[PDB]
C-alpha cells in the first residue's frame, strides 16, 4: 500500500503532539487510532495473502469510516484528474458544407 | 533449574538400562 | 502602567531623587509588592467580589516528570512538577492552570491537601490537578497516563508576590523584557492610590530620621545625630 | 414525560453558571461531581439509558454488566418468567421452587445454577469523551444551575463571604425548581396517560403484568358483547 | 540455531516447520537433533514435557550439511487436534559442541517458536470491520480483541508461556 | 432498594469533603471513625454484605465469626429448621422442646448440645485494604459528606470558631438529607414489590416463613380453579 | 529452579524499601510475599521429589496469579525469540524456466 | 522573601546602618520571629480562616527505634521518635507528617493527650500517629509492627519558631542553605507590613534612649546621661 | 544491499550485525565498502556524520564472496555506550557498479537500519499487561506503552529519523538494564 | 523434560566421578 503507513505515522504523531500540548485525547478516538493501526500492521505483513478482492472493498469502506472522525485521521488526498462533469474540447470541421442522407458530416 | 518425579525415573531406568 | 511609573511616583512624592539617598528604589520596589498582596487580601477576603483582569498575571511553566519519592517499584505514581519553583498564589481569585490556550483545556488546580485523596471518582479519571507541593514546585497528578506527556503550560492567578511572577512571565510576541522595571504592575489603577499613600506613609517618618554619623565607635542616635 | 430528553453536553450548564460573576471559580470537575449529585437525588428514570444485557449463570452467581445502575427486571432467556426479589437467608447453602434473584456489586446472586438471564437495567447516556450527558430541557438545566449554585454559596456562606438573605433566596428558588423538575419529569404523557387508564379501567382485574415484562400492562382490556 | 519459517499452512491442514543452524563457523561441528511438538494442554516451562504430541528424530529421515537443514509439513488432522482452536510449541535441539571462541550467550542448544492460525483472527477482523461499516462506530470487541492479542504478543516475546495459555484459552477460545 | 450499590473506596468521600476549605484537616483516620458512625446510625440492611457460614455446637455453645454484626437467621444444619431467640432463663443449666439461641458476643448460646448450625449473618464490605467500603450512591456520599461536616462544624462552634447560623445550616442540610439517604436505601424496588405483593394478598395466609430461611414469603398463593 | 530465588528476593527487598519509605504494606499483599517464598522454599528443599509434571503445571499457573497482583512481585522475563507470527526469509530460485508436471520447481 | 529582606527592611526603617549600633540584626532577628507568631495567632485563632501555603513549612526527620521507658520486657511497645527535638507546632494551620511525599501515605499528628489512647478500633490498628511529647521530640505509635522500619518523614506545619523550623529545613535540590538569612522567611505578604510596623514601633523608642553611659562605679541613667 | 539479522543480544553484551548483497546477478559486481554506527547523538540528516561511534572497512580483509557477506559482533562495552538507553544507527556503503538494466531506486549504495534494545520496553510493558484483563477500565497503560513503542517504529519505517529521535528521547533514554558481568556466566 | 543423550552421558560421568 504505502499508505497507510504515511496515515498511520500521521496519525501517531498528531496523537502525541496533542499529548504534548495537552495531557488528554478521547480513549473513543485512541480506539480509532488502534483501529488504524491494528489493520496497517495486520495488511502489510504476513496476514494479508488471506485478502480477496471483496475482503479488499469491505476493509476500505471501513477504513473510511475513520476518515474525518477525528483531526487525526484525515481523508487521504490522491492524484485525480476527473470529475463528474467532464469538458467537451472536441472541434467541429465541416466539409464541403456536405450533408449526408440524413446527418451531418465532418472530416 | 527443576527436576520432577518423572525425570528421576528417566535417569534411573536409563542407568540400571546400561548396568 | 509599569513598575517604573510606580516606582517613580512613590520617589517622586518623597523627592529621593539625590543619588546619595539612604532609601533606594529598592526599598520601593519591596514596599509596593508587599502593600500590593496586603491592599488585595483586605479588599477581597472580607466577602467574595469581582477580582479585575489587572491583579491577575501570568507566568510560563515547564514539566518534568519525576518520581513521588524516588525510584523505586513500590514508591507509588510518578508525578508532574515545573521546573523551577512557583510563586504562591492569594485565595481570592480565579486561579487557573491552561495549555497556552486559556479559552480550552482542563487542568483544575486544587489544594495541597485535597490533592492526596483524587481521582477515585470513575468520571474524573481523566483531569489533570495541579497543587503548590510544600518543596515549592507545583506537582501534576491524574489517573490518565496521557498526563505525563504533557511538556508545557501556562498558569494565571493573583500570586502573592509581583515580582516573583514578573520574573517567570510568558513571552510576550516581541520578546523578553529585560528589566523588571519595564513590566507590567499587577494592581488595578483603582488600588494604586491607596497603595501610594500607604507606602509614602510608610516611608515618609523614617525619610527625616537622625542618622548614626559620626564614626568613633559610639552609638550617636540617642543623641540625634 | 410530555417532552423528548434530548441531549446536551456538560458545558453547557458552565455555560450558564459562569454568567454570574460569584460562581467563574467553577470548573468542568465541579460539574461533573454536582451533575452527577444532582442526577441521583432527583432519582428521575427518564434521564437513565434502557438497556437489555444477556449474562449466564455460573451457578448461582453471575457477572454484571460494568455501567449498570439499577435493574428494572431479570427474566428467564429461555421462557421468559420474570425473577422477583429473593427473600431467602439460605439460598445456595445446602444441608446434609419460585426463581428469584438478588443484587449486591458487580454481581448478581440468582435461585438457579447454570442458565442464562435477561437483564433490564438503566444507565447513563455517556459523552464521546467519556462524561455524563444531561438533558436540555431548560428546567432541568435550570434546576441544575440553581443546584451547583446553592452549594457554592453554603460553602461561602460557611466561609461568610455570603450574605444570608443570598444564600436564603438561592434555596428557596432551588427548592421550588426542584418541585418544578420532578413534576415535569414524573407526570404522565398522553400516550402514557393512555397506558395509565388501561391499566385502571378493568372489568376483570389484571394482577400478573410482572410474569410478561409489564408488557401488557398498558393493553386495553376487552370485553366480548351478548 | 533459528527457524526458516513456522507457520500453519494456508489451507488449515498442514503445520510448516523449517529449521536450520546459523551459518557463522563456529556451528560446524553442531547438528539438528530433533523435533518436539507441545500443545496448551501438555507444555512445560522446563523443555518439552512428557507424552508430547509428536516427536521426530532426523537421523531416521537422513542416510552431514543435509542434517544441518530440515523441513516438515505436519498433516494436522494426523495428530488428532484441532488446527483452528491449537497452540503448537515446537521445540529443536541441537546435539554438537560448538567451538571454544564462541561469544558468551550465543551457546544454546535449544529454541523455542509458538504457532496460532491466523484465520479465525482475519474472520474476527473482517467481522467487526463490517459492523463498523454500519453507522461508522468501532465495537469495543474489536478493541479488546487487538489488545488481548497484543497481550499475547507480548506474553509470548517475553516467554511468559503460562500467562500466555491463559488468555488464548479464555479469550480466543471459549 | 432501586438502585445498586456499586462499591468504591473510603477517600471519594475525603475527594468531596476537602473542597470545602474549612475541613481540609480531614483524614482517612477522621473519616473511617465518621464513617463507621454513619453507617451504624442509618443501620441500612443494603449496605452489609450477606453470607452464611456453618458451626458446630460443643455443649450449647459455639464459636462466632470474626466479621459477625448482625444475625440474619440460624437453623439446623441437617433438618433446616430455623431457630427462634432464646426467652429460656435456665438453657443450660439442669435440675437435680423447639430449639432456639441466643448471641451476645463470639459465643452463640444454643439449646442443642452437639450439632451443626447454619448462620446467616451481616458483615462490612472490605477493600483490599482492611478498611470499610462505601457505596458510591450520590445520595449516600453527600449524606456521608453532611454528617462529616456536621460533625467538624459543631466541634469548630463548640469551640467558637464557627457562626451559629453555620451551624443550624449544616444540621438542617444534614437531616434533610438523612432522611431522604433513609427512604433511597429503603423504599422496595420493583422486583420487591412483587415479593411484598405476593406476600399481601393471600386468601390462605401464610404464617410460618420463619421456619424456612423466608425462603417462601414472596411466592405467588396460586388457587385451584373449580 | 534459580528464578523463584530471584523473584522472592526482589520481593522482600521491595518489601522492605516499602517499610522503609512508608510505614506501611497491605497485608492481603503480605499474603502474596508469603505464598511465594513459601512455595520457594517448597520446591527448594526435600519436597521436590513429590511433584509430577501435572503438579509443576498446576504451581506454575497458580503462581502466576502473583505475577502482576502487587508491584513487589513481577511478571519474570525469560531469554524468548519466538512470536504469534514469524518472519519467512525462504528465497525462490527455480531452474532454467522449468515447471513440473503441475507446478514450478526450484533448485 | 528572605530572612535577610525583612531584617534589612526593619533596619532600614530604624536606620541602624553603623556597626556601632546598640541593637544588632540578632534582635531583629528575635522580634521577627515572636512578632511573626503572635500575628498569626491573632489573625487564625479567632475564627477558622483559610491559612495560605506561606505561612508553613516542612522540617525533615530521621526516626530511630526507642523504648517506652527503659530495655524491661513489660514496660510496654516501643517507639519511634525523631533523632534531634522537633519545633512545637501553632495550632492554627494543617499540620502533616508525610513520607518524604505530601501526595501519599498517611501519618496522623495527634495531641499528646489523644495518642495515649489510639488504635483500639479495628480498623485503625495499621494509621501510623505522631505527637510531641514533653521531651521535645516527635513520638510516633502504631499497632503494625511495620511502622517501626520507618527511617525518614518530612513534616509540614505552622511551627511556633520560625528559627527553628528553618534550622531543620529539608535539603533542597542545589543543596543546603548554611546561613539563616539566604533562608525564606514564613509569613504571607499580607502580614509583612503589620510584622514590619510592629517591630519598627518596638525599637523606635529604645532607639534613641539614654545609656549608662559614664565608666564611674555610678548607675547614670536617672542623670539621662 | 539488505539486513538479514540486526539485533542487540539479549544479555545486553552484543551489537549484532549481518548485512548481505542481494543474491540477485544485477549486484553481482557491488561489495560492503565499510560499516559506520551512529548514536541518536551523533545524528545527522544525510550521511553519517564526521564524528561516528565506530567504522569498520570491509577491504581491510580477504578480497569475493566473504566480501559481499559481513558480520560483526561488536561488544557494547568498547563503544562506551549503554546497550538499553541508546539507539544506533547502522551505515553501510558499498562500492561498485550494479549493471545497467537493473530498475531505479534498486541501485542505492547506501542503506540504513536503526536499532533498539526492545527487553526493558517490554519490562515497562508488562507492568500495565494486566490492565487487559480488568474490564469496565480502559487499559490505558498498556495502549500508552503500545503507542509509545510504535511511534518509533513507523517513524523508522518512513525515514522520518529526527522525530524518531525526538520520541526515543521523551520516552525511553532513560531506561536502565542489568549491566552484563564481565566474567562469562559458564553454560551450554 | 526430553533428555539428550549426551546429557545422560554427563549424568553417568559425574556419578562415576566419584568412583
Amino acid at each position: 500500500m504505502d499508505k497507510m503507513l504515511e496515515i498511520s505515522e500521521e496519525a501517531i504523531t498528531r496523537y502525541f503532539t496533542t499529548l504534548s500540548q495537552f495531557g488528554y485525547k478521547k480513549y473513543s478516538d485512541v480506539d480509532k487510532i488502534i483501529v488504524l493501526f491494528f489493520m496497517e500492521e495486520m495488511l502489510a505483513g504476513e496476514m494479508s495473502y488471506y485478502v480477496t478482492q471483496d475482503d479488499y472493498r469491505n476493509i476500505v469502506n471501513a477504513l473510511y469510516c475513520l476518515a474525518g472522525s477525528t483531526c487525526m485521521i484525515d481523508f487521504p488526498m490522491f492524484e485525480s484528474y476527473d470529475t463528474l462533469v467532464h469538458s467537451n474540447n472536441r472541434t467541429f470541421v465541416p466539409r464541403i458544407t456536405e450533408d449526408s442522407i440524413l446527418r451531418s458530416t465532418e472530416d | 533449574m527443576f527436576f520432577t518425579q518423572e525425570d528421576y525415573r528417566k535417569i534411573e531406568k536409563w542407568l540400571l538400562a546400561n548396568s | 502602567m509599569t513598575y517604573n511609573e510606580l516606582i517613580y511616583m512613590v520617589l517622586d512624592e518623597l523627592k529621593l531623587s539625590s543619588d546619595d539617598s539612604y532609601y533606594t528604589p529598592d526599598h520601593v520596589i519591596f514596599l509596593l509588592v508587599k502593600y500590593r498582596s496586603f491592599l488585595l487580601k483586605q479588599r477581597y477576603s472580607d466577602i467574595k467580589k469581582q477580582i479585575p483582569d489587572s491583579d491577575y498575571q501570568s507566568i510560563c511553566l515547564d514539566l518534568i516528570e519525576v518520581p513521588a519519592i524516588s525510584g523505586e517499584p513500590c514508591e507509588g505514581s510518578s508525578y508532574l512538577r515545573s521546573k523551577n519553583k512557583v510563586p504562591t498564589t492569594m485565595m481570592i481569585g480565579n486561579p487557573r492552570v491552561y495549555p497556552m490556550d486559556f479559552y480550552q483545556g482542563e487542568i483544575t488546580y486544587i489544594s495541597r491537601d485535597r490533592m492526596r485523596y483524587v481521582g477515585y471518582n470513575k468520571f474524573l479519571r481523566n483531569i489533570i490537578y495541579c497543587s503548590k507541593a510544600p518543596d515549592g514546585y507545583l506537582y501534576f497528578k491524574s489517573w490518565n497516563p496521557q498526563f505525563l506527556h504533557l511538556e508545557k503550560v501556562s498558569f494565571n492567578a493573583i500570586f502573592e508576590d509581583a515580582k516573583e511572577a514578573s520574573e517567570m512571565a510568558c513571552p510576550e510576541e516581541n520578546g523578553t523584557i529585560c528589566k523588571l522595571e519595564d513590566k507590567e504592575f499587577p494592581i488595578e489603577d483603582a488600588l494604586v492610590p491607596p497603595l501610594i499613600e500607604l507606602v509614602v506613609k510608610e516611608l515618609r517618618g523614617p525619610e527625616y530620621s537622625p542618622k548614626d554619623e559620626d564614626n568613633n565607635a559610639k552609638d550617636d542616635l540617642p543623641d540625634a545625630r | 414525560m410530555v417532552n423528548n430528553i434530548n441531549w446536551v453536553k456538560l458545558p453547557v450548564i458552565l455555560d450558564r453558571l459562569l454568567r454570574h460573576p460569584l460562581l467563574t471559580d467553577l470548573n468542568l470537575e465541579t460539574a461533573i461531581q454536582y451533575t452527577l449529585d444532582f442526577i441521583s437525588a432527583m432519582g428521575l428514570p427518564n434521564v437513565y439509558v434502557d438497556k437489555i444485557e444477556t449474562i449466564d449463570i455460573k451457578e448461582y452467581r453471575g457477572e454484571l454488566p460494568c455501567d449498570l445502575i439499577s435493574i428494572n427486571q431479570v427474566r428467564l432467556h429461555k421462557n421468559g418468567i420474570a425473577l422477583r426479589a429473593m427473600t431467602d437467608n439460605f439460598n445456595a447453602y445446602p444441608t446434609h421452587g419460585e426463581p428469584s434473584f438478588k443484587t449486591q456489586g458487580r454481581v448478581i446472586f440468582t435461585s438457579i445454577k447454570h442458565e442464562k438471564v435477561d437483564i433490564s437495567y438503566k444507565a447513563i447516556m455517556l459523552d464521546d469523551e467519556g462524561l455524563p450527558l444531561i438533558p436540555d430541557n431548560p428546567i432541568f438545566l435550570k434546576t441544575l444551575e440553581l443546584y451547583i449554585k446553592k452549594e457554592w454559596f453554603t460553602i461561602l456562606f460557611d466561609m461568610g463571604k455570603i450574605s444570608p438573605a443570598v444564600l436564603n433566596n438561592t434555596q428557596q428558588e432551588y427548592a421550588f425548581k426542584a418541585g418544578q423538575c420532578n413534576n415535569e419529569f414524573v407526570i404522565p404523557s398522553v400516550s402514557e396517560m393512555e397506558a395509565i387508564t388501561n391499566m385502571w379501567n378493568q372489568l376483570i382485574p389484571r394482577v400478573t403484568e410482572f410474569r410478561r415484562g409489564f408488557k401488557n400492562l398498558g393493553d386495553k382490556e376487552y370485553i366480548r358483547v351478548h | 540455531m533459528h527457524f526458516n519459517e513456522l507457520r500453519i499452512s494456508q489451507d488449515n491442514r498442514f503445520l510448516i516447520i523449517d529449521v536450520s543452524v546459523d551459518n557463522q563457523d563456529y556451528f560446524e561441528d553442531v547438528l539438528l537433533d530433533s523435533i518436539v511438538i507441545d500443545t496448551q494442554d501438555t507444555f512445560v516451562m522446563n523443555g518439552p514435557s512428557d507424552n508430547p504430541l509428536y516427536i521426530y528424530n532426523v537421523e531416521d529421515a537422513y542416510d552431514t550439511q543435509q542434517m544441518k537443514n530440515v523441513r516438515l509439513e505436519l498433516n494436522i488432522q494426523d495428530l488428532k487436534v484441532s488446527p483452528c482452536s491449537t497452540m503448537f510449541f515446537v521445540y529443536v535441539k541441537s546435539k554438537g559442541t560448538p567451538s571454544t571462541d564462541t561469544p558468551c550467550g550465543f551457546d544454546k542448544d535449544q529454541i523455542l517458536g509458538t504457532v496460532i492460525n491466523l484465520q479465525p483472527i482475519y474472520k474476527q477482523t473482517l467481522k467487526y470491520l463490517k459492523e463498523v461499516e454500519c453507522d461508522c462506530n468501532i465495537p469495543k470487541g474489536f478493541i479488546d480483541m487487538i489488545l488481548k492479542l497484543k497481550a499475547i504478543e507480548l506474553c509470548v516475546r517475553t516467554g511468559n508461556y503460562p500467562q500466555a495459555i491463559k488468555y488464548w484459552n479464555k479469550f480466543f477460545i471459549k
